[PDB]
């Protein structure tokens, strides 16, 4: 009731009761940061609860010994943790944070370490290190969390008390239950009160940039943040989206008896597999009925273009014919003293017999409440635990049936009986006909190639520094630049002028380590590589890429599952535990880089590639003899790489967390960033299946059913992988399901061929499929919601944190990811508006003022925010298909616009000149004072913009950028193109266009980007400030040209369409006529069907589309000056800019202007882009078939277009697919209601719009 | 419980109830009871609205 007194307007103006106006919306910001942690626990304790909510909590959770037996010390001075229970636990403990802590000097009950501890461990004092330790790692644990936890329950609560939701599709009140049934809150709220107990403080810790605090109640656990930030999690997973109280009970059993055991994430991680093995994992035993998809993968086995064929009604042979799921699941529940809760969903998954919304939304359910926690470690025991394996190679190559090496690689004998004869022929053959084409041979393929690895964190730029101070060349250091010390393009600019052979010894540095964490995994440890080993690193990622695109062209997505889980087909889901631990120089990378150094042989003569010159070695392999032979560039690459990865990775190891560990190691294992990491692993897993079933499966089984089987079962057909994951397709037969037996006996023959050479097959046969962690049963995808944390934040490092104006953006990113799956959307949208005003308004610090800053809603309506009721209308009027800026904002505008003049008259703003938008009432006033203008503005404001603005020395600067050429050179005959092109430009092209994109100003877009990392803090975040301040006191006068340009354009809706698929099939979980909206879009407008990085790929009007400085910027530009007249020859040098040799960039400009390009190309010359929620739907249908000129009255004259300049076709296509899709209920067919000025006056000011940039 | 919750949430959005039985349809018995403006009867569910 509290919460109820200070918002008494506001909570009823976003349930769709009262109309939102913004003032109340401003008041509402207000009360929300004029408010305290002691606020947030007594309105916790305010609320009463209905006796489903309520369970005992053990005290022991709290209670607990020291760390002092926990850890220990290395024989080379590394503190390490002592195991208890399996290598695995090594974690943090939930114990001793009390006495670890100094209280804070303008605070009672909160603060920090005592400082003499780190004193200690700077002079080495082993207890002080350990504790140390123990303290920055509680601290990063903390540390995971993207705000303050009380503001998202308070938000919960502003949201949840506003109470039913009337539904405008099922015109009802909701029935899911309100606060009083919640074990989260309840039971958050206890713990509170119990940690805290008669303490004045309340609140267990504070978050906190600078660092997070602790209460000193002696019993104070350190695990308790992510035991509050579960709770939390399923406090929201409730009621916005209506899971039962029951598997929630069970959750928060499963998040509390973690916080009871020795150390919480440990248990986590071997707890993550209860939800999907005894729900997921035993679904469906003995159906009745159904209805499934009917796919039909298409006769292009790399097309991914479906055609589905409709509902199919299911019979009884259906039945899950997997193997049992018993023995394993019910020992895990007893193995951790939960047999309770398996026994819970073991008996209740068998009650559910019909594959309807109801068994899929419980599915859903089971799915949503697991753990949502992020698992952190100290870096030193991940890298002394992953980075300390090897492969279990029982059958080795024997050394007999290897030849005399050439240099430093032996090669194969062909009659060798061993396995990796086929692997030697297929990397032979691919590495041949890769060379074969003169496509690898171009030289702007070479530039783009030498620009691919500037990405992917590239770091260790300091060892390369002293590496190459260690083998003695001069060398620029390029005093007084901001961030270029920690980037790679100075690591590339360093040798940008050196020979090879003076650099081939600079390619045996170390690698800095990278840290990410994950969802109920172990963190992973990215690596950076530097330049000249990425550099020699080419031609295997070259091969790789030939596999995967022409020789196996397995993959690089949802009805890929669709189709996988389908019922007759079956499908196996295959993934490799730890697959970079694998392939090492033992069995795979002589193989392959004989293989690559072979392949090429006969191809490669006297063939130089760029930077590396020719050589000789000399060869046993005509072993009688022996001669030696010269060595082309290719040979000389795979010569070189040869010792690299024959010799094993050294490895830096620097953490944050253990008060100086530094050490470099040996490991053997491929790393996991590079150029050819994905490429080459997706190309071993499809070879290795390749092998499988070509030769080791009839050489090893024994019935004529497995083997009469994998004869029809090729990898051209049934088999998809990329890197971890693989997947079977099986075809079901005339007689339906193929009989499992053979199956199992196939499966247990494929752990053999992982186990017998080095790999590791983690095989799942379930009924079920899963394919880069989608799940789909019975051709219906399962949105997976705990992948999705809203609370937690991956900070595997202790860096201080970027300040408040993007938080808001990932605020942004949190309902995105709600949009993505299937949430009950009356309870998703209000509690989005809770956060949304949440992390509105901010108190700054700045000099002689205190300053507010405030942003309208109406920035956040810009992003994609769906209004529920506004200027009197209908409430939940329209949807959040709305495209995230001006598209969107035009089409909800022009859905009430007459509504909007009606309640304009009201409270009456009346100007005599008749607009042709709104007539007789005005806009300047009313908007201004709603301050519509004011957030539709602010919305544009760059955010957490950082800046250089020190005003460098420019000789320094200007030698960089001329290094930085070099660099970008290779052959100065690109430099006579672009040179060429340049000159055409400055004779035709420029003026007209205000900006040409260009190759030269790449190396200034490279160092633009380079200066993106400063992260410095006072002045231009003053400027920023006062850039929001000024644009706020600035009073405006219209909208955007784009805007006002689309204002004149008018529809008319009508014939709502026709059915694309069937409703009583489920298609997706979490989507019925119970979460009405959204489904009723998916059943209305269709599924995608395709894979769309093919579509959108087929978008882009270059072929190859990779330069390295945004193509999309350079088709749109050269579609703009299509448009714009100009004659061929300003359209060739826009495209000798990029220069591709002038003849075909003659001929590509010479094609661009006559062809009729794709609706979806004119979207990027208005810079229109199709928004991130659409591609779940198929869009493409309602594009060019339901969306239409020549309306169902005729024709009018002014639904006219010219002749000329028909590229507005696809803009009113767009324009009307928004507006007609914007609008709740079925996505009805739009017809062209007048345009008011005429094709040739609106398309003349979109001239004079593209007149500027 | 979910599962009659699902039922009336089809039932709510499907299952509507004229099932158009076959008649010569008469003046005083018309599913457009009175077309509020006109005052007249229509037959249809699509026609009166």
């Amino acid at each position: 009731s509290m919460i109820l007194t200070q918002f008494g307007p506001f909570i009823e103006s976003i349930s769709g009761i009262t109309d939102q106006s913004n003032d109340v919306f401003e008041n509402a910001a207000k009360a929300f940061s004029m408010f305290t942690r002691s606020d947030v626990y007594k309105a916790l304790d305010e609320i009463p609860f209905s006796e489903d909510a309520m369970l005992p909590i053990p005290p022991t959770i709290y209670t607990k010994p020291s760390h002092d037996s926990y850890y220990y010390i290395d024989a080379l001075n590394r503190v390490r943790r002592k195991t208890y229970q399996g290598p695995d636990d090594v974690y943090v403990p939930n114990c001793s944070i009390v006495e670890l802590l100094e209280p804070h000097e303008t605070l009672t009950s909160y603060g920090r370490l005592s400082e003499a501890i780190e004193n200690r461990a700077k002079d080495g004092d082993s207890q002080a290190r350990i504790a140390t330790t123990y303290g920055r790692i509680a601290e990063s644990q903390a540390r995971q969390i993207k705000a303050p936890l009380e503001k998202f329950v308070l938000a919960l609560l502003v949201a949840e008390a506003g109470g039913s939701l009337y539904d405008p599709v099922l015109q009802k009140y909701d029935e899911i239950p309100g606060l009083s049934h919640n074990c989260p809150l309840w039971c958050f709220r206890e713990i509170c009160r119990h940690i805290s107990g008669p303490l004045p403080d309340r609140a267990p810790y504070l978050y906190l940039s600078a660092g997070v605090f602790w209460l000193m109640s002696p019993r104070m656990t350190s695990a308790i943040p992510p035991l509050l930030s579960d709770l939390v999690n399923l406090a929201i997973l409730q009621q916005t989206a209506g899971l039962d109280p029951s598997l929630v009970r069970l959750g928060v059993q499963i998040c509390l008896h973690a916080a009871a055991s020795s150390s919480y994430a440990w248990f986590i991680l071997k707890t993550k597999s209860i939800f999907p093995q005894n729900t997921l994992h035993s679904m469906y035993e003995s159906l009745e009925g159904g209805y499934c998809p009917n796919l039909e993968w298409l006769e292009p086995r790399s097309d991914y273009k479906f055609m589905y064929m409709g509902a199919m009604p299911l019979s009884t042979k259906y039945a899950r014919s997997a193997p049992s799921n018993d023995k394993k699941a019910r020992e895990l529940g007893e193995k951790y003293g939960l047999s309770s809760v398996v026994s819970e969903l073991r008996r209740r998954t068998k009650t559910y017999s019909k594959h309807d919304f109801t068994s899929v939304r419980y599915i859903r359910d089971a799915m949503a409440c697991t753990s949502g926690i992020f698992l952190v470690r100290t870096p030193t025991e991940t890298v002394l635990q992953e980075y300390t394996q090897s492969p279990e190679i029982k059958v080795p190559i024997p050394q007999k049936d290897w030849t005399g090496p050439i240099g430093e690689i032996r090669i194969l004998k062909d009659t060798t009986s061993s396995i990796a004869r086929y692997l030697y022929r297929t990397w032979y053959l691919a590495a041949a006909r890769m060379a074969a084409q003169p496509r690898t041979w171009d030289p702007l393929f070479q530039a783009i190639m030498r620009s691919q690895y500037v990405t992917a964190r590239g770091g260790s730029g300091a060892t390369l520094r002293e590496s190459l101070y260690a083998i003695n060349v001069s060398l620029p250091d390029f005093k007084g630049l901001p961030v270029k010390a920690a980037t790679k393009i100075f690591q590339a600019a360093q040798l940008a002028n050196l020979p090879f052979s003076h650099t081939s010894v600079a390619i045996l540095a170390d690698t800095s380590m990278g840290l990410r964490n994950q969802v109920q995994r172990r963190p992973r440890s990215i690596m950076p590589l530097n330049v000249p080993q990425q550099q020699v690193s080419a031609p295997h990622t070259l091969t790789a890429d030939y596999i995967n695109y022409h020789m196996n062209l397995s993959t690089t997505v949802i009805p890929l599952g669709v189709y996988a889980s389908s019922p007759p087909n079956q499908s196996i889901n295959i993934d490799i535990s730890a697959c970079d631990a694998s392939i090492t120089w033992d069995f795979f990378l002589s193989v392959i880089m004989a293989a690559i150094h072979e392949g090429v042989a006969s191809s490669s003569i006297g063939k130089p590639f760029m930077g590396v010159p020719a050589s000789i070695v000399n060869d046993e392999s005509v072993v009688g003899v022996r001669a030696a032979r010269p060595i082309s560039g290719m040979q000389n690459m795979i010569q070189h790489l040869s010792k690299l990865y024959k010799r094993g990775f050294s490895y830096r190891v620097n953490d944050s967390f253990s008060p100086g560990n530094d050490f470099t190691h040996m490991t053997t294992t491929f790393p996991s960033g590079s150029t050819a990491t994905s490429t080459e692993h997706t190309a071993n897993n499809s070879t290795m299946m390749e092998t499988f079933l070509t030769v080791w499966g009839p050489e090893h089984t024994d019935d004529p059913d497995v083997l009469r089987l994998m004869k029809s079962l090729t990898i051209q057909r049934n088999y998809v992988c990329q890197g971890d994951d693989g997947l079977m397709i099986i075809d079901g037969n005339t007689a339906g399901k193929v009989n499992s037996e053979t199956i199992q006996k196939m499966l247990e023959l494929i752990s053999k061929y992982g186990e017998e050479f080095g790999w590791k097959y983690d095989i799942a046969y379930d009924g079920t499929a899963e394919y880069l962690k989608l799940y789909f049963i019975f051709g219906c995808r399962i949105p997976n919601l705990s992948r999705h944390p809203i609370v937690g934040k991956e900070r595997a490092n202790s860096s201080a944190e970027e300040p408040w104006p993007a938080i808001l953006d990932q605020i942004m990113g949190i309902f995105f990811n709600g949009v993505h799956d299937g949430l009950q959307w009356q309870r998703w949208i209000r509690y989005s508006w809770a956060l949304c005003c949440a992390f509105s308004r901010q108190r700054t610090m700045t000099g002689e003022s205190v300053g507010y800053l405030q942003y309208p809603m109406w920035s956040f309506v810009y992003w994609g925010l769906p209004l529920v009721k506004v200027f009197g209308s209908d409430p939940w009027i329209f949807s959040w298909y709305m495209p995230t800026g001006d598209l969107g904002m035009y089409s909800w505008i022009s859905l009430i616009r007459p509504l909007m003049t009606r309640w304009m008259v009201a409270n009456g703003y009346v100007t005599d000149k008749c607009s042709p938008v709104f007539g007789n009432a005005d806009y300047r006033k009313c908007f201004n004072e709603l301050k519509l203008y004011q957030g539709y503005y602010m919305a544009q404001l760059p955010r957490n913009p950082k800046k250089s603005g020190r005003a460098a020395p420019r000789e320094v600067r200007e030698q960089f950028t001329q290094a930085l050429s070099d660099y970008l050179m290779q052959n100065p005959e690109l430099k006579s193109r672009v040179l060429r092109g340049r000159s055409e430009w400055e004779k035709y092209g420029a003026g007209i266009i205000h900006n040409p994109p260009s190759l030269f100003d790449v190396p200034h877009k490279w160092y633009q980007g380079a200066q993106e990392a400063a992260t410095a803090t006072r002045e231009e975040l003053a400027e920023m400030d006062e850039t929001l301040m000024r644009a706020r006191k600035h009073s405006y006068s219209s909208f955007s040209k784009l805007l006002e340009a689309y204002l004149l354009v008018k529809w008319r809706m009508c014939e709502a369409r026709e059915p694309s698929v069937d409703l009583r099939l489920p298609l997706c979980a979490g989507i019925d006529p119970l979460n009405s909206d959204p489904f009723l879009k998916m059943v209305s407008v269709g599924p995608m069907l395709q894979s769309t990085r093919k579509y959108f790929a087929q978008t882009l009007f270059m072929a190859k589309t990779v330069s390295g400085l945004d193509v999309n910027a350079i088709d749109s530009a050269l579609l703009r000056l299509r448009t714009l007249g100009a004659d061929k020859k300003a359209l060739t040098a826009q495209l000798l800019m990029v220069g591709l040799q002038e003849s075909e960039a003659d001929a590509l400009a010479g094609k661009i202007m006559l062809q009729d390009v794709n609706t979806v190309q004119l979207a990027r010359v208005v810079n229109l882009a199709v928004p991130d929620t659409w591609m779940s739907l198929d869009f493409d249908t309602m594009f060019k078939h339901h969306v239409k000129l020549l309306p169902k009255d005729g024709r009018h004259l002014n639904t006219d277009i010219p002749p000329r300049m028909g590229w507005l076709r696809a803009i009113l296509r767009f324009l009307g697919a928004g507006m007609a899709m914007t609008a709740t209920g079925v996505a009805v067919d739009i017809y062209l209601e007048d345009i008011h000025g005429g094709g040739r006056s609106l398309g003349q000011r979109f001239m004079t719009w593209m007149r500027q940039e | 419980p979910m599962s009659t919750r699902i039922a009336e949430a089809t039932s709510a959005i499907v299952s509507k109830h004229p099932a158009r039985v076959g008649l010569p349809p008469t003046a005083s018995s018309g599913h457009g009871y009175q077309c509020h403006v006109c005052s007249a009867v229509l037959f249809s569910p699509l026609d009166l609205d």
